[PDB]
């Protein structure tokens, strides 16, 4: 014979639990997916000598794009 | 009505506008620090063609 | 000894108007508001975007300039017969030793 | 600087303008957007410091910090939404404003350049704890608590700003840059001990040295929920700022004078613990696991190793993080059972299930469990001590050890055994509350996977 | 044999002799400390019984042991010479004892030191 | 305010209410001896844990193994189930 | 990609394989079943990955910041030669760190490398750690937490002034 | 379980001694044949001295067997799994959940048992109508001096449930799962 | 070599994947412990092959992939040290685990949370991989505490039950008495090699002082239950069966011998550190199979067992035979866990019964059972050509053709007749004689989880000796030629513990009930141990913190000192100053008083 | 529950 379960309330933490997970990943799967995008095809730089001449920027002397855009941008 | 909400959410224009005066104020702090602007052993570089200034 | 309120009862659960509730205000409409904004505010934009910022942020500790400095020195000190590290951090024509 | 000070004065006029259903969301969408901003300065260089202008500057110390205080006031407003509803609009708003304005202060006192600015607003910092402890405290021990705290602290500080006024005197200025360019040998003159004594002791009373310690108790149980927090997050950090940056102009005295504060620190971490394990409230026993926990980075700062400083820069994040998320269980606690007695409510584990894994992570934080930031610092400050002298090992073991104790037996007394049969005013926990954990530990676990962000400038 | 009893294993209650006192008076003791459980017990299940309560049944006895274990302790202490002694001896006699060992180590690494017989080959993080 | 802790009893008035307090009786009543060590008029029980009490028996509070409105001891947290036990052993 | 020379690695000697019995290794299956599910994979997407990395191709420098006045040439009062003097020390602070990280890599690489063997063939690079890590150890030591160009200078005439009474007994 | 006395009859504490004595004479004699012949003996032990009058003597007997029990008790007797010092003992503790928590569910989460509830509901009303004369009859049958056992008494009259029933009655299982 | 970094790296990595999931729906629902169950099945399939091409070739290597922070000149990165030990022990530690998670999935299908176990079982099994699998000591710690914290949430899995949180708490204290040792190890090799990693401290230090070592000696008495730090595994049987079959009897119990074996070349130049191993070894040894032939409940029996094993692994470590250590490890899983996962089918079908003496007529009522105990009392007596005979055998071996302490060697032989013993205590009074357990027989193995799991461990305890024996490389110089009586005295020994202990279980079916001797009781009561360590230090540490510090300093003395005492003077002056008399005729002749002082004075 | 907000025993020793 089936008997009922006497449990404690488990709406709530449930729906606690699903609003976090749906609030983490409104930006996490947007940043992942454009990290991904970044990475795969515009890629990192290549460590080049100075050329004779010029004046590098700031942000020309990081190896990430988006650390260079976060120090070209905000920096 | 649009005036109803901009009369009921002011408020929710000062902290940015503040975000944005402050910054204007750290560069006018900024303008008046301009006293080694390129004069310091280590960074002192011709300037290039067409830059007054280097900004630092 | 004095004419004063009786004590309130023990706060009211926010479930019982509203089951509901997400803790906060007594509103419905606010609560769900006020929800809305902790989460997005405290989750998705200062958590992830705050986690990414710094994950992400410029290298101005120069740690791999050190590195990349540290290994020309070793290049330089072994192909030309230095021995790697000096043992003075400055040099001593420079010191007027009492 | 002011890209984050404005903003935080500028959160005053916004809270009272605003209607009486928005002060709490408006509070809380524009402190975290201040915080977001405030990320920002974690850009620390590798050897010099961020000298925005003449007043403000800031390094790998104070960013860190700066981060801590602006990502901790929306958590207090979070925590102190609830049992502020019944309140007037005007008295939520002065408690917002209060608040608001320790905030303030506390930016201003991690980012200023002059020590005598670093002191004004450091000891400004009391009147807003204070008027919150005892204006919005709950028993009729928040006045005497407010005093004992007032006290402590002005008696230490005072000797502190005799003793800045002269430097500013003897050597011309009191930047920080300066005085650390400008840095003199002090000799082993009796004014001179005096002279490391009044700097020393100021924040000694901040960051509770053992034997200096009883007002911590009283002002962390007393106070309200935010009270706490800011208390046991970043007005006892202060302290250990203040050492770290003074300790510049205290050598080589500091060598000599260190060891009456080594030895009272290193067996007030062990009386504490001790005292954690026979505690029947549970904000007490909070409240003496912070200075079990702060006696550490004392000894740290004492030591002067760049290892040591490291660890107390991280445990002086990972504690503040971790003792204001046990004071937000234990308030929630509080407020179902309307009492602090640790053994009145009891098996809580089977009626709030996730409220019992926020405090079993909030127990091995506090307990260092690897890799957390807690158990980083801690081991750094161990190193550093077993370097300074290899006796310190059992001394630091014996305290881990009773600190494992204590945080376990406090998570089987409150989320373990049998449910208290009588209490059946146990309702479901609310979003909030989850919500306050969870910005409480996710920041915390994050953390160690770059820790060298709360590293300190010696990383 | 016989079971000597101390303060970690007491004395069990049939090797007790009180325990077989049928003296009036022991019976009117135990009587009366029946009746003020059973009056107690008569409290607590009218108030835990009640379908009209929404809260916690207040414990007086809770409250009293709380109070007396934090508030009531410096009211009622005098500085009797026990007090006075064994407050010294356990306050400043263990911070003593600490001092000088830690004085004692760090003056031998010291001197060990200034004499070159302590070997820090690769010491170079501390 | 009648019903907290107080000094300790010295006259046999203060030594009935006392024990009427604490809901015990005068007889069995017996404060801690007023050597300045803060006790007060809190009576001292039976330094006996809370394994000895009786398994079987209906208390309010089970895993406690006390009744509601029952004198604590002075020392409940040393003396609770998980931890220093004081019930007789064999040898 | 990372100079030879910094980081030696002695010349692969590898066995060749002499199988003496008929039975099939099932190593060799496992690892072809490998290089077929795995490798290929792997290697078609990092082909993809660097064809779309080598289409937009772009630099990143190393910067070099020139030599300093050290705090020896430095006035009593010359905040701004001090700052430029400290800041150089802190930088060259940093690269001796890293310099020592180096050496520590190569010993633990030889370590690891020579197997049972490791305590003979591994001298040299033993030898190497104990220079590096003493002149480390004279230069950047128990000057403590608040180190400055400065506390440096202070211990090296110290040195100095041990070495001239050592020379002159 | 039962209300207990403010004593044991010396009547009471030997049979408590016998069921004691039997029970560790099993676990000594683990072979079951083995138990049930010293089993008797001990019998005849206590059926030896049973009709002994002097009180004085009587307990004079008992104490000598108790000083011979603890002697001979078994170091590790035999403990049944769901008892006091069992294996099994508070075991299921955790699962207990009390019916007052049913209360806090969300209305979608009751929307699931319909039919619980409602019959549910019905206890509810059974317990706030029948509870004013519970504390009618309680304070009756009550010596003016407050009731001085635990035993507390039955329904007198038709349309009465025994005063203090609901925990007794709404108590958890033993294996609430 | 290539393929060998990747498999060694996914065989931890794919571990890690229900743990990510358990936040997903498949963690709501019925599948969970079968998904888990399945991965760590492909899990063990694929470190099988990293097992291939070491015994190929010998393949290790050491994997620094991330560089976690650079604290000056210390670098601390994740590493994984896939050498011999961990290429060996991660599929025996798999395979275990998997027998013990179809065990589980069996036995624990009543609790409303067996999602939860299965969960706190993976957890515990990435810790013990990171633990085994660690180049550096911070990771090893990582893992080290790890392991300690599931298996603190483990052993109270029934939170109501006072006794499991007192069994957890003892646990932790054990450990943390452990872990200070850790510590002091950490910092001395920081201090004195500036490194973490296994590299640079196998590197510099060639003699390495007593201090390191001690304290390495120290975590591994805590994490391995030996003297001292012995009884919280035999009080660790309060979790469910699973648990201490997996935790406490073959991964995580062996965490302090594989630490010490980890420090082998490190131990080797050490004597005295090598003497106090073989020492404590020896104590764990004799006094743990002293305790257990007396040991009434099965699972009590079963923990002691694997404590005299842990002792036996540390005497071999003493002797300078690290690798017959671990071989000693990889055979004692395999038969322990099937030993304990019978004693838990033995329990589940009798209704919830642990006590051996009302157990009994189960050979032929429960045969697969019977065989399974059998043939792991066999392995773990030293039965020629089973599991234990290439480990135990030739660990006595070795310890009889050593320099030994004779005293140590002495208590090693006693042990092993003793170890006998408690084997045929728990046949003769759980399967042999009659029946004793209550009416209402259930008794029922025909479950395929549990016939499967066991025949798979009984496969392994059977035929993996001879297989890893003859498939390794020799570490070890063997011991060819030795005195005939010495080459037997593992069997001769085993023997007759065999015919002593079965002997006296024929006398207690002699109608002579007898009192129990003082040997008996000190026994039957680990030695009085946990009776007088758990009572007097932990009542002096309360008592202390209660009263000479929390009222006596600070509640009192502190306050008296400077708030108490200054309050009161400045109520003192107050009242002074304020007299309340208001009166001229006074104060104008103190202002007398005053103008002659100052003339008088200041002229 | 509520703030302990003086009465009038506390207010009289003012």
């Amino acid at each position: 014979k089936r008997l009922f379960i006497i449990k404690p309330s488990g709406f709530y933490d449930r729906r606690f639990l699903k609003l976090m997970r749906f609030y983490i990943l409104l930006t996490g799967i947007p940043v992942a997916i454009g990290i991904t995008l970044v990475n795969v095809f515009i890629g990192e730089a290549e460590l080049a000598d100075i050329p004779e001449g010029y004046v590098p920027e700031h942000w020309e002397y990081f190896k990430h794009p988006i650390s260079r855009w976060i120090a070209r941008t905000f920096y | 009505n649009v005036l109803q909400i901009v009369r009921d959410h002011w408020v929710h224009i000062l902290v940015p506008v503040g975000f944005v005066f402050g910054c204007y104020l750290d560069r006018r702090s900024d303008e008046k620090l301009t006293a080694f602007r390129n004069k310091s052993l280590l960074f002192k570089r011709e300037l290039r063609p067409n830059e007054e200034v280097t900004w630092k | 000894i004095r004419l004063q309120e009786d004590p309130d009862p023990e706060d009211e659960n926010l479930y019982e108007k509203n089951p509901d509730s997400h803790g906060y205000d007594k509103d419905p409409i606010v609560d769900l508001w006020n929800m809305r904004v902790v989460f997005f505010f405290g989750f998705s934009i200062v958590l992830v975007l705050g986690s990414t910022f710094v994950a992400y942020l410029p290298d101005y500790r120069m740690q791999e300039w050190a590195r990349r400095e540290a290994e020309r020195l070793v290049k330089y000190r072994e192909a030309n017969g230095l021995p790697l590290m000096e043992s003075n951090c400055f040099d001593p024509n420079k010191i007027q030793l009492p | 600087m002011l890209k984050i000070i404005i903003p935080t004065t500028m959160l005053l006029p916004m809270t009272w303008m605003s209607k009486h259903n928005m002060i709490w969301i408006n509070a809380t969408v524009h402190s975290l957007l201040i915080s977001l901003i405030s990320l920002s300065l974690l850009n620390q260089l590798g050897e010099n410091s961020l000298n925005f202008s003449l007043t403000f500057f800031s390094d790998s110390l104070s960013a860190p910090l700066l981060v801590l205080t602006t990502w901790l006031l929306p958590l207090m407003l979070m925590a102190s939404q609830s049992h502020l509803s019944k309140e007037t609009t005007t008295r939520k708003k002065l408690y917002i404003t209060m608040l608001i304005l320790l905030q303030l202060f506390l930016i201003m006192t991690f980012t200023a350049t002059e020590l005598i600015l670093f002191y004004i607003l450091f000891e400004a910092t009391l009147v807003p704890t204070l008027i919150i402890i005892t204006r919005w405290g709950n028993q009729t021990e928040r006045l005497n608590a407010g005093l004992y705290f007032l006290f402590y602290t002005l008696a230490g500080s005072l000797p502190l700003l005799v003793a800045l006024v002269y430097i500013q005197n003897t050597t011309g200025s009191l930047n920080f840059l300066i005085i650390h360019y400008w840095s003199h040998p002090l000799s082993n003159s009796w004014s001179n001990i005096f002279m490391w004594l009044a700097c020393i002791m100021a924040f000694m009373v901040k960051m509770p040295l053992y034997g200096l310690h009883l007002w911590l108790p009283k002002a962390h149980v007393e106070a309200p929920i935010a009270g706490s927090m800011v208390l046991a997050a970043v007005l006892l950090k202060l302290g250990g700022y203040g050492m770290m940056r003074i300790t510049t102009i205290l050598n080589p005295l500091t060598n000599y004078m260190a060891y009456p504060f080594l030895m009272l620190s290193m067996w007030g971490m062990i009386m504490t613990s001790s005292i954690c394990l026979r505690q029947t409230d549970l904000k007490s026993l909070i409240a003496y696991s912070s200075v079990s926990h702060m006696a550490l980075v004392i000894v740290a700062i004492m030591i002067q190793t760049p290892w040591s400083f490291m660890g107390a820069t991280a445990l002086m994040i990972a504690h503040g993080l971790t003792s204001s998320m046990l004071f937000c269980l234990a308030n929630t606690n509080y407020e179902r059972v309307h009492s602090r007695t640790m053994i009145l409510a009891r098996g809580l584990q089977t009626l709030l299930p996730l409220m019992a894994t926020w405090w079993l992570m909030a127990s091995l934080t506090n307990l260092a469990l690897p890799p957390s930031i807690n158990l980083i610092g801690e081991l750094f400050i161990i190193t550093a001590s077993f370097s300074w002298s290899n006796i310190t090992i059992i001394l630091m073991g014996m305290n881990m050890m009773i600190t494992a104790l204590y945080s376990l037996y406090m998570l089987i007394t409150t989320q373990r055994g049998k449910y208290t049969h009588h209490i059946n005013n146990i309702k479901a926990s609310f979003t909030r509350e989850n919500a306050l954990m969870a910005l409480h530990i996710l920041p915390l676990l994050l953390l160690t996977l770059n820790p060298k962000m709360i590293l300190g400038p010696l990383y | 044999p016989k079971y000597k009893p101390s303060r970690l294993a007491t004395l069990p209650a049939t090797l007790d002799p009180a325990e077989y006192d049928i003296s009036p008076e022991t019976r009117k003791a135990q009587a009366e400390r029946l009746a003020i459980r059973s009056r107690l017990k008569r409290e607590y299940l009218l108030q835990y019984n009640d379908p009209n309560r929404l809260g916690v049944i207040e414990d007086p006895a809770l409250i009293r042991w709380t109070y007396a274990r934090s508030a009531n302790i410096y009211p009622n202490f005098r500085p009797t010479p026990k007090t006075s002694l064994l407050g010294a001896l356990f306050g400043i006699g263990p911070l003593f004892f600490w001092y000088y060992v830690f004085k004692t180590d760090r003056d031998k690494k010291e001197k060990l030191i200034q004499e070159g017989k302590l070997d820090q080959t690769f010491n170079i993080s501390y | 305010k009648d019903m907290f802790p107080g000094p300790y009893p010295k006259t046999p008035e203060e030594r009935a209410a006392a024990a009427k307090k604490y809901n015990m009786r005068v007889e069995d009543y017996e404060p801690y001896p007023d050597d300045g060590m803060g006790y007060g008029d809190y009576p001292k029980l039976p330094d006996r844990s809370q394994q000895e009490r009786d398994p079987w028996y209906d208390w309010d509070h089970p895993d406690l193994r006390l009744n509601w409105g029952e004198p604590i001891h002075w020392d409940l947290d040393m003396y609770i189930r998980n931890r220093v036990d004081t019930s007789p052993t064999p040898v | 990609s990372w100079d030879k020379d910094v980081y030696p690695e002695p010349p692969r000697r590898t066995p060749a394989p002499a199988p003496q019995t008929s039975l099939p290794n099932p190593v060799t299956y496992l690892t072809k079943i490998f290089d077929l599910l795995v490798d290929r994979p792997v290697t078609l997407a990092r082909e993809f990955i660097e064809q779309q990395h080598a289409k937009n191709r772009y630099y990143y420098y190393h910067r070099e910041f020139r030599r300093v006045p050290d705090i020896t040439e430095c006035e009593e009062k010359d905040i701004l030669c001090m700052f430029e003097a400290e800041m150089q020390w802190r930088r060259d602070y940093k690269v001796d760190q890293e310099i020592v990280n180096i050496i520590q890599e190569r010993l633990k690489a030889c370590q690891q490398r020579e197997g049972e063997s490791y305590r003979q063939n591994c001298a040299k690079e033993l030898e190497q750690f104990t220079q590096v890590s003493k002149a480390f150890q004279d230069r950047y030591s128990d000057l403590g937490a608040h180190y400055s160009a400065r506390k440096c200078l202070a211990k090296q005439k110290q040195r100095m002034l041990a070495e001239r009474k050592a020379a002159k007994e | 379980f039962s209300a207990p006395a403010a004593y044991l009859t010396h009547q009471q504490k030997v049979l408590r001694l016998y069921k004691r004595a039997l029970r560790h004479l099993e676990s000594w004699c683990v072979h079951r044949d083995k138990y049930r012949y010293f089993a008797c003996l001990m019998r005849a032990r206590f059926d030896e001295h049973k009709n002994e009058k002097d009180m004085v003597k009587a307990t004079q007997l008992l104490r000598q067997a108790e000083e011979e029990f603890w002697y001979g008790q078994h170091p590790q007797p035999y403990i049944f799994p769901e008892s006091p010092g069992g294996t099994s003992y508070e075991r299921y503790e955790c699962y207990k959940v009390p019916e007052w928590c049913l209360d806090d569910w969300h209305p979608s989460e009751k929307a699931m048992y319909p039919d619980y509830f409602a019959k549910r509901e019905q206890w509810k009303r059974l317990r706030r109508e029948s509870w004013e004369r519970e504390v009618k009859q309680l304070q009756e049958e009550t010596p003016p001096g407050g009731p001085r056992t635990e035993a507390l008494p039955p329904a007198r009259k038709e349309g009465d449930l025994p005063p203090l029933w609901w925990h007794i009655v709404t108590r958890p299982r033993e294996r609430p799962m | 070599m290539n393929p060998f970094a990747s498999l060694t790296l996914t065989t931890l990595i794919i571990l890690t994947i229900p743990i990510m999931m358990s936040n997903s729906n498949i963690y709501k629902t019925n599948l969970y412990p079968n998904y888990v169950k399945t991965t760590v099945s492909y899990a063990f399939t694929l470190s099988l092959v990293p097992l291939l091409m070491f015994m190929h070739t010998g393949q290790e290597m050491i994997i620094s992939n991330w560089h976690w922070m650079t604290l000056q000149t210390v670098e601390l990165s994740l590493s994984f040290k896939m050498d011999y030990f961990s290429v060996m022990f991660i599929p025996v530690a798999l395979f275990v685990t998997w027998s013990i998670m179809e065990f589980s999935m069996w036995y624990m299908h009543s609790d409303p949370f067996i999602n939860r176990f299965f969960k706190y079982l993976v957890l515990f099994l990435i810790t013990m991989m990171i633990l085994v699998t660690a180049n550096n000591l911070f990771q090893l710690f990582i893992g080290w505490e790890g392991v300690g914290i599931m298996s603190f949430l483990l052993i109270g899995w029934w939170h109501g039950r006072t006794d499991a949180n007192t069994a957890a708490l003892q646990a932790i204290l054990y450990n943390r008495i452990g872990d200070i040792g850790f510590v002091l190890s950490m910092a001395w090799f920081l201090t004195h090699s500036n490194a973490w990693d296994l590299q640079q401290i196998f590197m510099l230090n060639n003699e390495c002082p007593n201090m390191p070592l001690i304290g390495l000696l120290l975590a591994a008495a805590g994490k391995s239950a030996q003297f001292g730090l012995h009884p919280w595994l035999p009080s660790a049987m309060e979790g469910p069966t699973p648990v201490s079959a997996l935790l406490h009897s073959s991964t995580m119990v062996v965490a302090g011998v594989f630490l010490l074996i980890r420090f082998y070349p490190l131990m080797e130049t050490n004597k005295l550190v090598q003497t106090m191993t073989l020492c404590l070894g020896a104590i764990t040894t004799l006094f743990t199979a002293l305790c257990a032939i007396t040991q009434n409940d099965i699972k009590k029996i079963v923990a002691f067992s694997t404590s005299s094993q842990l002792g036996l692994m540390m005497v071999t470590i003493g002797i300078n035979q690290p690798h017959l250590a671990f071989l000693h490890i990889c055979m004692h899983a395999f038969f322990k866990a099937m030993l304990f996962m019978c004693s838990g089918s033995i329990i589940h079908s009798l209704n919830d019964e642990q006590d051996i003496r009302k157990m009994g007529g189960l050979y032929k009522a429960m045969p697969f059972t019977t065989t399974a105990l059998i043939i792991g009392s066999l392995a773990l007596t030293g039965m020629p050509y089973l599991t234990g005979f290439y480990s135990k055998d030739l660990i006595i071996e070795a310890v009889n053709m050593s320099y030994t302490n004779a005293w140590a060697l002495l208590m090693t032989l006693i042990a092993t007749s003793l170890t006998a013993a408690y084997s045929t205590r728990i046949i003769f009074f759980a399967f042999l004689g009659k029946p004793r357990f209550p009416p209402l027989v259930l008794i029922n193995e025909n479950n395929p989880l549990l016939i499967n799991s066991i025949k798979r461990l009984l496969i392994g305890s059977i035929f993996a000796g001879f297989i890893i024996s003859n498939n390794i490389p020799p570490m070890t110089v063997p011991n060819t030629t030795m005195p005939l009586y010495m080459k037997m005295t593992a069997l001769i020994v085993t023997i007759m513990g065999f015919m002593l202990a079965l002997e006296l279980n024929n006398t207690t079916y002699y109608l002579k009930f007898k009192y129990p001797s003082q040997t008996y009781k000190f026994s039957n009561m680990l030695g009085y141990y946990p009776s007088i360590m758990h009572r007097l230090p932990t009542y002096h540490n309360l008592s202390m913190s209660q009263k000479s510090a929390s009222s006596l300093l600070d509640l009192i003395w502190l306050e008296t000192i400077l708030p108490k005492t200054t309050s009161f003077i400045q109520m003192k002056m107050s009242i002074m100053v304020s007299n309340q008399k208001g009166l001229i005729k006074l104060y104008f002749l103190s202002f007398l008083i005053t103008i002659m002082i100052s003339m008088t004075l200041f002229n | 529950a509520r703030q302990w907000q003086p009465d009038v025993e506390w207010a009289e020793q003012f």
